[PDB]
């Protein structure tokens, strides 16, 4: 009765996925085989019993470039994912909305909308739909976006929460994704509920600096959101003393219509040596959550006032040390907060302490997950603005779009209204003086 | 599954396909008899991108054989991997190309094309889904220029939305193996501009460049010319050969690459490159890689990326590496090299990585690039078109085949009207 | 002006309208609506009803 | 010194875009609001 | 991953061509060339003293 | 003459079939040789 | 972690060069096949300032050899330690410099200082904090004297806040091997002022000096010669390089040791110098480094300390050893020998003390000193070249490479305006 589906979209998808629901069987017992290795019911929220002692995972990748999704088919789990709950296609999106939105994206939508009814049918008690995607990607800008919308049409005002890699300060692995980023905001600024952000550069360091791993790849940097999509849905699978759903969090952090773009920080993130030497108490996690130098999204959060943060203790958390932190942290003056805000920290107390994947991270008897929507986050839609104008300033990159099914004027409509959206972050800013 | 259909016009195209053919079965390790006998599962996973599968277990390659002098075809058929293709696919006519590019556009040129055609047609409608077509010729010369751009005229009529390759040597400017060089490749150049989705120039001077100056050989020959070719014609279609992590396929170095139709000429590169005398005094990391990668000693072709802006650059890394490494470099060479790149394409360097590495290689990497400097070569082929045509010097035969001086003045006008935007988008 | 002829390409063209393809299997199998009969294609003709 | 640059080059074309978050009371209670935006966001 | 994050991965990490007649370096691997004339000087003097000889 | 081309021979691109043994580089017109014009 | 970029200029400086990095290899532990063999783990601590990392644990030398001359190149790769450098930056030039500045600065230099340069800023690329560069040249002669100088101004150009070290040969009156020194002093002289942040000048008299009645040798070779002189480059170089109390490095030294932006040419002396015959009755301790080192007889330059005054004085100990004694072997010189020393700087000598020693000696230390009497080297070059100037004498072909005749006069002006500043100071 607290059932979550999860359609993964896209490499960096399909790339999370395999760590996240690596987590989720370490943590339920669920061997890469399905078979649990018992002789309860909590996996429920996440798999689903065939009856012959199987557990399947309740997901639905969907990936049009075949690769990523064929590993996962030819794997330690390839018994675990229901061969059609795997959806790949043939040709890929070469890094473009348009071909993800209209062309080679229109015609895995049927199925994907198919599997996605049938993992719906079965649940008891559906909580929302978790979509993880890449701002900066054909299926990760484009898939997600169509799939958004049908989704609206279907389930309505279902919860549809959209964990994302937005894209990077300074770094990037393409040259058009300023474009894909921009558009897709657009068509999800009304059908997505509350996205979270992640930015890659940032958990680069906090991985060279927190982690000690001098040189961190795709699976360090996916472990760790792996870790934060746990303590999102900790509550709905293990006991805790204050529970917090997956519809409270649009209600507790979404302030304004638009404005719906959380940021997510991890705490206890040390690394073993490090570990030998911290009390890592409440309120040491809690303080480290509001350090400038965590959140995992590069956007120094002293440069804005926070609107909205909802902390979620995982682990062994004292319910009064929690009362005591959020305290210090609202009196020092530095983190500040907007004014139509008096009571903005929300508080999620569960128990079960963060598993350990063999492979990194250290054993913590405790740790936060924060998710702020700081106005700090419209420098980073300035800087992706800067980009989409000095490249659609010479309509440079558009015949490829204009090339699939995107009328070029679409192009100035999404800008204009992330411009809307800037604006926007402008006046949830500024404090009434009266 | 994708599939690329290869084709080979030309003496040139012919030997420098066979040594591709020779690597990527060396790759996949298929034997010259055409059977498999490698190590890992990881091999025939995508293997129907270029060997079509036949009885037996045994995988012949998908490529069309053009020529029109009717030893080529003998050769690569006598070859090291000669026993390998297809004798159906072995096209060709007892002619000659006299390298001219009237007798490969006009003539027997013409009157062959329906034949490859067919051949074409066969491989391309053999399939599922096709990504697209892949021809390596020389501008400089017949067959390669003629039959070369008549072929892509005709395959991108027939299929309009696949991605197309065409690798593309063209003619060297201290040495010259033809006199009529500058005319074929100011012929060949405007069927080459829009027609294509990517073409790679790839020089005898700078294919010399890294012979001398970097690899340090001492008797340099065209099987290992055709071999540095080979190099990037491996390292561009590896994303949907092997696994990797963030993936690029041909059109997804296509569209970040090409952001003008206009535009798409490119300047390839491969470096893990070192002689055998510094072989030893190598410290192989990405930085390595990025630094052999951007310097302009081993991107394959004679223009100096010091005299124009990068446009696009594209980084194809084939080995198991770190991420951060290869985000931060390419990073660092956009900071630390800030006027040798535009303004208005902010973050203009693409990255992909594979895992499989090349046989017998830690690790790998190609290069791409769209750049400015792509001036040079279409400018000293104007000039030199100029000088010959002003005097009306060997084109007596270029109108007994049946030309006339209008497709000679739209070749250089279009040649022209090239050299313009790479011009301006050079000066914002 | 090459800018402004590109830019002028780019803000004066309608896109394709494009062919309607549905994929049925996990794998990709592509195939075309119209042809197929999953779509309403013959209802829509003169002489439905009517000699 | 480390110099900074002025705001970013956004669009000039794109600078007079209205609003989609009407999130104040009356529009002199706007106006008074952002007279003390800019005062309080020049320094000191 | 210690793999790629070993402080002493350049101490067990090997060249490319570590002899002049290694196993693994093939076509694909590009560090044996052709045109690299190990048979130069002995070619030489099988040719000079040929030329001597006629 | 014994030069690098006869002893590279039967690796080099441009060398056609060797049929007979004292010269690589002869001529084997023999695979190309138009089926309706051929012994 | 701190990087330097090593670099040599002429036969002079290759050589220097090459005994340099025998010494570095050996207090490193570092074998002539470039891998470590050693006894402790402080070598490999910060063995990341002079080598690079390379496959197998194999250390190689981040050192760019240049010379005009193919001659001298040989010479280093067949030395001992030389398959140990790499063989891309034996920069060397299919000409000759002919002892002539002139054909060092404004001739066949001016393309070779391109591929220098390139080496140069690689090496320099594969550094995270550089802390600057040291070049070896002899300044009385060609090459090390031209292309030493155009590097120089070149590399200032390229990177502004790093240190430069110039280790400079400057020519001895006594003997001379080139005729032509004069004019190659006084134009070397001048770019070496108006560029570098610290100049050592070594002259081979007070290295024959030091090896005839210091040493007591026999028959002293250029092996000697250049053995004293990379004595005192790792004596300076030691504290960055290896752990101790009080540390001091090339920008801590050239801080403490330059009152004025121009006067940094220095006199160095590396001085626990036994002979073999007086090895087994030395008392070797604190006083004994401290006045063999302050006495005028173990200079490595002709300056003779007691003509003027002692501007500024660096120390440089190495070994483990007590420190009021450190202080009070010094406070002894300040007082009892005060009218060498300059009243407007009081307590002007900087102290340094590495932890480890050279190996195979139980003690050392190094002096670097800023004095009045370095005036009397640039009063002997100067009145050297005003006695060839006036007949206007090995000239033409100084002005038929590309210079002018004025040159010379601007290079003897500023030649003698540093004869001011440093006898201003010296006469209050
Ligand atoms: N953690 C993680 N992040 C990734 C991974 N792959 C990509 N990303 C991030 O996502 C961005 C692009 O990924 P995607 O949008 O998913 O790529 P895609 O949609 O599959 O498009 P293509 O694979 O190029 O056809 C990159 O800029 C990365 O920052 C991954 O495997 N793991
Ligand atoms: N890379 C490479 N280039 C070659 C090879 N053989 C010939 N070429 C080039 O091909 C050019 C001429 O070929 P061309 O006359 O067009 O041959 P044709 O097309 O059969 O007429 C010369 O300038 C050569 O540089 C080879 O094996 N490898
Ligand atoms: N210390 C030292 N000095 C040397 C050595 N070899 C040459 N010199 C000095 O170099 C001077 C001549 O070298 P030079 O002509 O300038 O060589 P160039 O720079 O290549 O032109 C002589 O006066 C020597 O004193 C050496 O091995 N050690």
């Amino acid at each position: 009765q607290r059932e979550c589906i999860s359609v993964h979209v896209g490499q960096a998808g399909v790339q999370i996925g395999n760590a996240c629901w690596e987590l989720y069987c370490l943590e339920h017992g669920i061997q890469p085989d399905g078979q649990m290795p018992s002789d309860d019911d909590s996996f429920n929220t996440f798999f689903s019993e065939t009856g012959a002692g199987k557990h399947v995972p309740r997901a639905v990748f969907v990936d049009l470039e075949p690769t990523v999704i064929d590993e996962v088919r030819t794997g330690t789990y390839r018994q675990l994912f229901h061969p059609e709950q795997l959806i790949t296609g043939k040709e890929d999106a070469a890094n473009n909305y348009a071909r993800g939105h209209y062309t080679i994206g229109k015609e895995l939508i049927d199925l994907v909308l198919d599997r996605i009814r049938k993992l719906a049918d079965q649940c008891t008690g559906l909580q929302g739909f978790l979509i993880f995607h890449s701002f900066g990607g054909g299926t990760g800008s484009g898939f997600t976006s169509l799939l958004m919308e049908r989704l609206s049409v279907d389930y309505g005002k279902k919860s549809k929460l959209e964990f994302s890699i937005y894209p990077a300060p300074q770094v990037s692995t393409a040259v058009v994704e300023p474009y894909n980023s921009i558009l897709t905001t657009h068509t999800t600024l009304e059908h997505s509920d509350c996205a979270f952000m992640v930015d890659n550069e940032a958990i680069y360091d906090i991985c060279r600096r927190n982690l000690d791993i001098e040189r961190p790849t795709y699976t360090n940097l996916n472990r760790l959101i792996s870790q934060i999509v746990s303590s999102i849905t900790a509550s709905l699978r293990f006991d805790g003393a204050l529970n917090v759903d997956l519809t409270e969090f649009q209600t507790n952090l979404v302030p304004y219509p638009r404005i719906h773009f959380p940021l997510a920080t991890y705490a206890p993130v040390i690394s073993a040596e490090k570990a030998y030497h911290e009390q890592l108490s409440v309120a040491e996690i809690t303080n480290a959550c509001f350090e400038p130098a965590n959140q995992m999204v590069k956007c120094d959060p002293r440069h804005g006032k926070y609107m909205a943060c909802c902390l979620l203790y995982r682990g062994d958390v004292v319910p009064k040390d929690v009362n005591a932190a959020i305290a210090a942290i609202k009196t020092k003056r530095s983190i500040q907060f907007v004014d139509w805000c008096p009571t903005g920290f929300k508080v999620g107390i569960n128990y079960q302490p963060p598993t350990v994947v063999p492979g990194d991270l250290a054993k913590v008897q405790r740790a936060v997950c924060m998710l702020s929507n700081t106005t700090a986050i419209a420098e980073a839609w300035a800087r992706l603005d800067h980009k989409f104008d000095l490249m659609y300033a010479k309509r440079a990159f558009v015949h490829w779009y204009v090339g699939e099914g995107m009328e070029e004027g679409e192009f100035s409509e999404a800008r204009e209204d992330m411009a809307a959206l800037e604006k926007d972050y402008e006046e949830v800013g500024m404090d009434s003086v009266e | 599954m994708r599939e690329i259909v290869h084709l080979q016009a030309g003496q040139c195209g012919n030997q420098i396909g066979a040594k591709f053919w020779e690597v990527i079965s060396d790759e996949h390790g298929i034997d010259p008899t055409g059977t498999y006998h490698g190590d890992s599962d990881l091999q025939l996973e995508r293997i129907n991108v270029y060997y079509n599968e036949a009885t037996g277990g045994k995988y012949v390659p998908r490529a069309v054989l053009v020529d029109l002098e009717p030893g080529t075809m003998d050769s690569v058929r006598s070859g090291p991997f000669g026993q390998i293709f297809r004798p159906d696919n072995f096209v060709f006519g007892q002619s000659g190309a006299g390298n001219n590019w009237a007798k490969g556009h006009y003539t027997e040129g013409a009157e062959l094309v329906d034949s490859v055609l067919d051949v074409v047609r066969k491989e391309a409608e053999s399939c599922d889904c096709l990504q697209g077509f892949q021809l390596t010729h020389s501008l400089g010369g017949g067959t390669g220029s003629g039959m070369g751009t008549l072929l892509i005229s005709k395959i991108r009529e027939e299929y309009p939305d696949r991605i197309m390759n065409t690798f593309s040597v063209v003619p060297s400017p201290k040495v010259s193996d033809t006199v009529v060089e500058p005319y074929n490749a100011t012929l060949s150049v405007h069927q080459l501009v829009e027609n294509t989705d990517e073409t790679y120039c790839i020089d005898n001077e700078a294919l010399y460049d890294i012979c001398f100056r970097t690899l340090k050989l001492t008797t340099p020959t065209y099987g290992d010319l055709n071999h540095l070719v080979s190099a990037t014609m491996s390292g561009v279609t590896t994303c949907l050969r092997f696994p990797g992590q963030l993936n690029a396929d041909l059109r997804k170095l296509a569209v970040n690459m090409v952001p003008f139709p206009r535009l798409h000429f490119f300047m390839p590169g491969f470096a893990p490159l070192t002689s055998r005398g510094s072989q030893q005094y190598r410290a192989l990391t990405v930085p390595e890689l990025t630094q052999q990668m951007f310097d302009a000693k081993n991107m394959m072709a004679a223009c100096d990326p010091r005299h124009g802006r990068y446009l696009t650059v594209a980084a194809v890394f084939r080995g198991r590496m770190s991420m951060k490494e290869v985000d931060e470099q390419m990073l660092n060479v956009q900071n630390k090299n800030s006027s040798y790149f535009v303004e208005w394409i902010p973050n203009n360097v693409k990255t992909a990585v594979c895992d499989i590495p090349p046989r017998g290689l830690k690790m790998s990497a190609t290069f791409i690039g769209n750049s400015t400097a792509i001036q040079e070569l279409f400018k000293r082929i104007s000039e030199q078109f100029t000088a010959m045509f002003r005097r009306k010097a060997f084109l007596h035969w270029y109108t007994g085949e049946g030309m006339d001086e209008m497709e000679f003045t739209e070749a250089e006008s279009n040649m022209n009207d090239l050299g313009n935007p790479v011009v301006t988008r050079g000066a914002c | 002006n090459f800018i402004n002829t590109n830019a002028a390409n780019v803000i004066m063209g309608v896109a394709k309208k494009p062919k309607p393809v549905y994929v049925d299997k996990r794998t990709g199998d592509k195939h075309d609506l119209e042809t197929s009969g999953l779509v309403p294609k013959y209802i829509n003709k003169k002489d439905y009803g009517v000699t | 010194p480390p110099v900074r640059l002025d705001a970013l080059w956004h669009m000039p074309h794109f600078q007079k875009v209205g609003p989609h978050l009407d999130t104040f009371p009356t529009e002199a209670d706007r106006q008074r609001a952002f007279k003390a935006h800019r005062e309080e966001c020049a320094v000191r | 991953e210690f793999d790629l994050s070993d402080p002493l991965a350049l101490k067990k990490d090997l060249p490319a061509r570590q002899s002049d007649n290694d196993a693994r370096n093939t076509v694909s691997g590009m560090q044996k060339f052709m045109g690299e004339d190990l048979n130069f000087h002995q070619r030489r003097k099988f040719q000079e003293e040929q030329n001597r000889e006629w | 003459p014994e030069t690098f081309w006869i002893q590279r021979a039967p690796q080099l691109p441009g060398v056609s079939n060797i049929r007979t043994l004292d010269t690589p580089f002869r001529k084997n017109c023999s695979f190309s040789t138009p089926v309706p014009l051929s012994l």
